[PDB]
């Protein structure tokens, strides 16, 4: 028996993922959306679907965005696994950096709030930037006294989603299931392993290209929706899919591998990175070496490094300033 | 002609048998004598054409039909044999040779099935176990018996056996060391299973009682294509071809579909010698 | 290998439904989207999950709307299923009267363009008015000269999604897959055949509670979303997953017996109903009767009835209006 | 569409592969059975399934064999794939010498009399001495003037399956789908290859026991059952599995990969070794290199490559002394 | 976490039903194995297979029987379902009175060698003469004083299987997933039931010809195998899918509604007699009565009514002679 929950399905991800999730959650499980606004539609929508064993429960929490909503207190009384969606659009008509300032104090409040009672729970974190909101969420949780760095996953699917359909245009008729990425989740930050996979890889230019190609992602979405929002029918895809594996490790029927932004514990000289991990019945298990690396591919895992120490400085040096 | 005419398909309609074109044996004076006497003196190609040729004259000739058979056993022909035989066996079922020489031709076409009936007839005169009981018999009686004890090597060949039909074969052969034919059954066993150059000798040393019989230089071939010397296999098989048959102006040639058998060889053999 | 194409791919359902059916469709499929806006950046935002074997094209829209759109034309080669999913909110702004003439003037034109370049295509209608915009689509094709009786379907299938769940909700243990609906999609047009399901049937007067919930069902969502929106993940569901069956019944490897809003040839003196039907590589292949009936839903069906053939009358009215 | 032949479906490795076959086998595909003995009692057996689309057709033949028998001869029209699984067991008896005998003189007359009238129709060789019965079967394929390098494969998924069994138990934190298996199928021939695979590997202690085990693995089968019988059960499963993926490649719903026996075409000498390729609509399509190769898997892969070459050197000469 | 455990999987019967078992159980199940000979061999033979979690353990008894043998003692700690298929095959003839005194003797010594140790187990009684061999399985779990009437189900689905085939193929294209059938499993104690199936029946004299056949289709397969042997393969059908029915009731994925062999406590005035029920977490759940039917089966369940009268009667009849 779970009872996930997702934090803010009311938005463009959470009407999607919220769908996707109901479809293959497993006989005698529970969801619990929650939002501001519009929770009571997306309850009333999602309760008229034939899928047996699945209960619906919902709960709205007041306009003026109340600090420590008493709504959400009572909608975490069992919850196993937390989604952390609740974000804001970026206005297109506004730019820059002035997103991290907003979405910051939203991760800390929602996050204090559902920890509050629910200690046993996984946390995974899909509002971005993600390697700048984990630590803070690290931070959120060792003031209150309880933290657990199994327990503590941040979502970073998407870029192998992403690299394995890039990879599979370019070796038709020939395919693979999945492609190692490491590194982060934002611009250059992130670096694609093409040199661990089975099949004569192609030339060194096209590699490059492609390589390049993985990097500026989060871009051209935009300038295709000519400057009206963002990419969401792949993020709630990734979110799904992501929550599917967790559930499936917990309740004891799947032990599998993925790549999560998550605390190296000593392991690598930075305190976060998306190392490979193991999941299990009580979360992380293993953490495995990166492995054998390219030459060329070592300039890319030297960059990305000092780019995510100062994201991560940045990240955590917003807690002192409140809490 | 004026009357000798056709005759061809007024013998073909029960008997299949094709005679073929190209027989002027058929009309000297009497063939027989000719035909009998090759055999002695002088290859055993001519010789079944002209066993055809005093066979066509009357279905009745019981010597014919059991001689033809048996000739167009050594020039590698096991298709134009078997019916032969069997409607030979149809004008007398207690002779002795056409049951003997029946057996010998439905293994080679690995046809099993009437093989041991034929057996069966031949003595008298599951069904493997049935017939392997009857068979044991004279398990002892007549031991000095030449046919009885070398039927238990064409019994075990069709039952995959090489292992003991060579021992009998051994005592077989040398209780009468003059005729090829249980000499060349020496042969086969041994080279069907891993013993090939424990036989080539006798090979060599039968052809000295018939330098002819197609069948030991044929598994001469066949012995050293398995036996490395890739080559030297075309080096037999050509000539092969030509004694075989198409020494009197393509024999009159027809069909011969069966042929194609030895044709097959040569292929196998040049391809694996990359040509 | 098929070609599904969803015409009006942009909206609350277009979306959904585009995500929900590019991850069931067999490998090797030419999923096709078109919108007069937000065409582009929803066609750049599913072309990202590896679902290794599919191919995604997508047209362009044009200026405020123009009849016949040279667009979709383009679009509109080789396919053998045609979504028709285009149109406006229903229950906002209320208008019932008023709405029709908003909704009906679009198919007419999306008909006669997308036809006449595959005219041996599918039709499975998704509009809400579902009553009287199938006998729309029927007069448009009559005038063109191609009216395959076998080969135009309008979805009804969310009347039952909604039987079945309720039912199941009863009776606790015992779960039956699917539930008979027969009459129409309206609010007086839907009748649910609960006496042709195997089991301890419960009291009447609960039979009839259950019978009236359904018809008004409807609108709890407009309710419960206080007039903003309309039910959009539920019909999502209903469609993406009908749309499967005529592709498992088209491609040769199923069979399946469906109840559709249908042509009646022969049998009933109405025109068109909603009556199981038998799917084929053809289309339709058998129409079976609609069996015993008690006597208490006798009198529904012919109230059902009535109501449909005044439905069916004002819907070949406006196509014989047309200006 | 689609017809599978499975020939000798009356011993252990027959009914059981059958009834793998009959409930994964795809929606409107028959079924042909044919044996000297038990055919009518297994087709009266496999008619009693209540599996929708199905057809089950079969042969039966003298107890005491015939060459070209004509059942076959009918039976063997229309047939898309025949599944070659007659032959004696592996028994113990003698020595290899005699097995191998005995097995030709069957594979040459059950390839014979099917090729003869249905030459478009891949082969699946399941039988014994698959490193000397293939060339066999090539050639007596060419004898008739028909044969096509890209329809003729041996089954060694076996030893695939067996060596990714025996990492996951020791290596037990993690779950790997598959590893590569170079070499033939024999004692000394088959070659693991442990090097391309995620995660880090034990010490070479263990790897070198490992590859042992895999090479000589039948034989505690041999043990364990005295010698009644040898490992049918096993077999049947690899050999269903390699059919379903023959059959979905021809069907054009997936281009999978797999290792199987197949002709070099002049890439690796000795024209018959196990290496990757990728199926497809008309068979084989692209024969992938083996991939980088470690120290000390060379000297395995030249001892392999060496008996291999004496293997089909014995193999393509099977002929018969006649007498 | 699941041990299902099957007694005589060494026969005909049972060494594919160990087969297809072992390709379907949940991730970290536990299977085992039982018989006199050839259990080690089945063992050692199926462990080759690669599926994670699956573990494999089995024991051998001894030639000589003894009964209460403590090799299965042994294997009887923690086991959840226990399935018995042991039995002495068909013979030629030879009187049915030996053959069912024989497989009565079996069952009582197994059953009570499996009772003695875990009680709180399932029991899936196999053995073909079902009718009198449950009672006896009964009367020793009530000799034993552990008796629970929710926990003891005769597989009785080859009826149902049959049945379906012949309703499939004598109403093309018309498929109906399954067709109720009640009284025993024997000649004319079978009742199938035709008017609780959705569509046009046929006719009444083909109607009763399917009847007909499907009672006496039991020795046209005896029929086809000259004398020898039983249906092997269909029996092994029809047993898998009966236990993953019970296995996922327990575990709580499912809550199915099928027809079995039961201890019907009221209602029916048989003591035991086919009817449908429904499995929960422990067992039977509910009952569900019979339902309507027509009078032509009216006759016909009465005569099946009084053949199972005397089938129970002579069963405990016979087994109180132990005593």
């Amino acid at each position: 028996m779970v009872n996930v929950a997702v934090i803010g399905a009311a938005g463009g991800i959470g009407q999607s993922l919220s769908l996707l999730l109901l479809r293959e959650l497993p006989f005698g499980s529970t969801l619990s959306l929650y939002d501001v606004v519009g929770a009571p539609g997306v309850a009333a929508d999602l309760s008229h679907i034939d899928r047996a064993g699945i209960t619906v429960k919902h709960a709205a929490g007041k306009l003026p965005p109340v600090p420590r909503d008493p709504a959400l207190t009572e909608l975490a009384e069992g919850v196993d696994v937390f989604v952390i969606v609740a974000g804001v659009p970026r206005k297109p008509g506004m730019t820059r950096d002035d997103l991290f300032n907003v979405n910051a104090g939203i991760v800390m409040d929602l996050v204090l709030t559902c920890a509050s009672v629910s200690p046993n729970a996984c946390f995974c974190i899909v509002t971005n930037p993600v390697n700048s909101t984990t630590p803070i969420a690290a931070q959120t949780l060792r003031k209150i006294g309880v933290y657990n760095k199994n327990k503590l996953l941040g979502v970073s699917l998407l870029d192998g989603l992403r690299a394995t359909r890039f990879i599979n245009n370019a070796r038709h008729p020939l395919v693979v299931p999945y492609v190692p990425v490491v590194g982060g989740h934002s611009d250059v930050t992130i670096v694609p392993l093409y040199s661990q996979i089975p099949g004569p890889l192609p030339d060194e230019s096209t590699l490059k290209e492609i390589r390049k190609r993985v990097q500026v992602a989060g871009t051209e979405v935009v300038k295709a929706k000519a400057g009206r929002g963002s990419a969401t029918l792949s993020m709630a895809e990734a979110g799904a899919r992501f929550t599917m594996h967790v559930v499936k490790a917990l309740m004891g029927l799947d032990t599998p591998m993925v790549y999560a932004y998550v605390d190296t514990d000593g392991e690598h000289e930075c305190p976060f990175l998306a190392m490979p991990v193991v999941l299990g019945k009580n979360g992380i298990e293993r953490r495995l070496p990166i492995g054998p690396i390219t030459t060329v591919e070592k300039e890319m895992l030297e960059e990305a490094v000092g780019v995510v120490k100062k994201n991560i400085a940045k990240g955590e040096t917003f807690a002192r300033s409140k809490l | 002609y004026a009357e000798a005419q056709e005759q061809l398909q007024r013998v073909q309609n029960e008997t299949n048998y094709p005679f073929e074109p190209n027989n002027p044996y058929m009309y000297h004076d009497k063939p027989m004598e000719e035909g009998i006497a090759m055999l002695q003196l002088a290859n055993m190609a001519e010789a079944a054409l002209a066993f055809e040729a005093v066979c066509q004259k009357e279905p009745e000739n019981v010597e014919a039909w059991r001689r033809l058979g048996t000739t167009q056993a050594e020039n590698e022909k096991d298709c134009l044999a078997i019916i032969a035989l069997n409607h030979a066996r149809m004008l007398d079922p207690k002779d002795i040779a056409v049951h003997a020489a029946l057996a010998v031709s439905h293994t080679n076409e690995h046809n099993v099935g009437a093989a041991l009936q034929s057996l069966r007839s031949w003595l008298l005169s599951s069904e493997y176990r049935d017939c392997c009981t009857l068979l044991y018999a004279a398990v002892e009686m007549n031991p000095n018996d030449p046919q009885l004890h070398a039927s238990l090597g064409v019994l075990h060949n069709l039952s995959h056996r090489f292992d003991e039909a060579a021992k009998n074969f051994r005592r077989a052969v040398e209780l009468r060391p003059d005729d090829a034919h249980m000499w060349n059954k020496l042969g086969a066993t041994l080279a069907n299973g891993n013993r090939p150059q424990e036989a080539l000798e006798a090979y060599n040393r039968a052809l000295d009682i018939n330098p002819g019989y197609v069948r030991v230089m044929y598994n001469m071939a066949v012995s050293y294509s398995n036996m490395a010397q890739y080559p030297l296999a075309a080096k037999h098989i050509t000539r092969a071809i030509a004694l075989q048959a198409g020494g009197t102006n393509p024999q009159g040639e027809g069909s011969r579909i069966a042929t194609r058998g030895l044709w097959d060889l040569l292929r196998m053999t040049l391809n694996l010698m990359d040509r």
